[PDB]
Formats: structure tokens, C-alpha cells, sequence
């Protein structure tokens, strides 16, 4: 499932108090700047494995 | 926790690592990390970490 995110204040210190990630992998951009930056057209893909 | 095992490093993001324990990337050293579910973990959940 492809979802387009969209006018959003990128925050994602919500998900510290109940979402624990065992893989967190970032290519292209280092984690630490994350919170500095701003994105183009955002495109989040879920699926189960 | 053994997701957050992850944020131990240089350049890491996540409660751990932002809030509780950060490291440098000119950092020299050794991170070592094992299970210890049979010495910290109790019934009823041990809450004195
Ligand atoms: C669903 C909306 C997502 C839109 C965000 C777009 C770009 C920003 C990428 C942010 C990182 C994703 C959240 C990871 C949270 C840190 C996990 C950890 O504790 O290590």
C-alpha cells in the first residue's frame, strides 16, 4: 500500500512513547538531521513480512 | 531495550539516543550489548529501570 503524505509537520517524537522500531535505516540522509529538513513528495509504502 | 540496542551508535536517532545516552562519530571504542531477560526481567515486570 502506497500512501502520499502530504502539509505535515514532521515531528515523529510522537511515535517515542508506544512505537518501538527494530530497524530504523536511513539512505541518503543521516538520522540527526532529519528534524532540519523539509521533504519534496513523501511516499509512505506499508506492507507485512 | 532490546530494540533500542539500534540507537547505541555514532549519528543514531530515538529516545535513547537523543534523550537518555548519545555518542559521538569521532568516537574510538567497542559497543557491546547481550540478552539479559534472565537477570533483569522478573514476574509481574521489573520496573527499577
Ligand atoms: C507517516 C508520516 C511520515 C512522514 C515523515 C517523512 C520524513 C521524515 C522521516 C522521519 C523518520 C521516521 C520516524 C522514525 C522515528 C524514530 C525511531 C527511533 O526511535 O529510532
Amino acid at each position: 500500500n502506497r500512501k502520499r503524505i502530504s502539509n505535515c509537520v514532521a515531528d515523529y517524537s510522537v511515535l517515542y512513547n508506544s512505537a518501538s522500531f527494530s530497524t530504523f535505516k536511513c539512505y541518503g540522509v543521516s538520522p540527526t538531521k532529519l528534524n532540519d529538513l523539509c521533504f519534496t513528495n513523501v511516499y509512505a509504502d506499508s506492507f507485512v513480512i | 531495550r532490546g530494540d533500542e540496542v539500534r540507537q547505541i551508535a555514532p549519528g543514531q536517532t530515538g529516545k535513547i539516543a537523543d534523550y537518555n545516552y548519545k555518542l559521538p562519530c569521532d568516537f574510538t571504542g567497542c559497543v557491546i550489548a547481550w540478552n539479559s531477560n534472565n537477570l533483569d526481567s522478573k514476574v509481574g515486570g521489573n520496573y527499577n529501570y
